[PDB]
């Protein structure tokens, strides 16, 4: 694999150029959202990133050497965390708000227009205000998203070494990245696990978001795309 | 049969 | 004063207030059934749980937390960590997990309860990958701990930040002493870290079980389970 | 009241 080769900086610059292009929600100045508009607008938003994800994932290094299958698996498995991460990191300066899209800013309130989104809300808020007094940068941004990649999936699997050898990388590029921002050998490991740990949090959002959207497909309404659906059975 | 193969395979 | 504790004592701490190994009331003549087995880890779980909480205030800081916030933190994390333990605890018995020294489950006896078969293969590929990182005793303790202190923590609650990153120092000092360069030193420190997302992972799909048979088929839960469940649901 | 909160008195 031509990952392993990479250096810190050529790690870096691949990943920032992989970055999905930020999609704009259905505009409709049409306030407020009832349930059945919110649900619909989030999931076409999301349904329309998870296509941009795909290309986004075939260039992140060592993802390609993989077999089929096996990134089918990684996929299916962080998706929604993929979504959250990149959610979370756009509303970061927008405290209080969750910036869906340029033209999808939502505040605390309009979770009410959901039931059980409020909480939702609130864990996603709180991950972004995290992230702002962490003063997170978009080096370690996309080297926190590669990981989630990565690394979600890699314990329900030479070719999970592999994982590992390109994950040990990544972390090589964080900790490089941590050193050339100044931070002392104690800071950098400091925050390498304070980052690592809110992704435990994401985990946490992704798999209580997955339970709701079952029972909103169950219940059915809200008309879920067909790649949604398939991305939801590997949950269920 | 999936969605997912198709874009994996046609990734750009 | 949990800040002004060295890495040794840290570690010395912790592996002090190490909770004992319960044992299961297995009974070996007892012919399997849905409604035993679950009765079996229920009862295990209901038991350490008690031994978790006070194991609980003699992690250093844990204490210096509010009272509600000590319930909030342990109501959010008791499933990861009754399941860390029992990963650990089944390390050298590949394909198997030892929930109680008497009570040794391997794969294909989880199938008598629907369901169980993924969790305990999470379960058994978290052991498994302890097993070929070689995770130590003073490493799995801090975890352990980590756990505790971080499941439940998203007004200004540095502190509880304060002593993760002592722990985060703890877990350093532990390598650089096992001979490990800084690279691998910080490795290994994001490998471990990021285990704790599957542990997180095991538990919500956990807890997500246990909803099920409660309002279902009644595999009776102790009064303590029950409420550490509502704090989920 | 609650029992985790009480056991966490003792
Ligand atoms: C924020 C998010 C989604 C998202 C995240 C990031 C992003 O860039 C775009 C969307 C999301 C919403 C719907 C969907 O089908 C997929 C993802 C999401 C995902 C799952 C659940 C929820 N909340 C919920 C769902 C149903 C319900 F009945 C109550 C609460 C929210
Ligand atoms: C391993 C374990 C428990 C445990 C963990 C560590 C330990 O030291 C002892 C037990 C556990 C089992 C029952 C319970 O009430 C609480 C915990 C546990 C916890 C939650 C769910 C499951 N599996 C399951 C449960 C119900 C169902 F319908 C389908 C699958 C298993």
């Amino acid at each position: 694999s031509l990952a392993l080769s990479l250096t810190a900086d050529q790690m870096v610059s691949a990943l920032l150029d992989a970055e999905p292009p930020i999609l704009y929600s259905e505009y409709d100045p049409t306030r407020p959202f009832s349930e059945a508009s919110m649900m619909g607008l989030l999931t076409n938003l999301a349904d329309r990133e998870l296509v941009h994800m795909i290309n986004w994932a075939k260039r992140v290094p060592g993802f390609v050497d993989l077999t089929l299958h096996d990134q089918v698996h990684l996929l299916e498995c962080a998706w929604l965390e993929i979504l959250m991460i990149g959610l979370v990191w756009r509303s970061m300066e927008h405290p209080g708000k969750l910036l869906f899209a340029p033209n999808l800013l939502l505040d605390r309130n309009q979770g009410k227009c959901v039931e059980g989104m409020v909480e939702i809300f609130d864990m996603l808020l709180a991950t972004s205000s995290r992230f702002r007094m962490m003063n997170l940068q978009g080096e370690e941004f996309v080297c926190l998203k590669s990981i989630i990649l990565l690394n979600s999936g890699v314990y329900t699997f030479e070719e999970k070494d592999h994982i590992h050898r390109v994950l040990d990388k990544i972390t090589d590029t964080l900790i490089h990245l941590m050193a050339k921002a100044g931070l002392t050998l104690q800071q950098q490991h400091q925050r390498l696990a304070q980052l690592l740990l809110i992704l435990s949090h994401i985990r946490h959002m992704s798999n209580k978001g997955m339970e709701h959207l079952y029972s909103m497909k169950c219940k059915n309404v809200v008309p879920l795309s067909d790649l949604l659906l398939e991305m939801l059975d590997a949950h269920r | 049969h999936k969605i997912l193969h198709r874009l994996l395979q046609d990734s750009s």
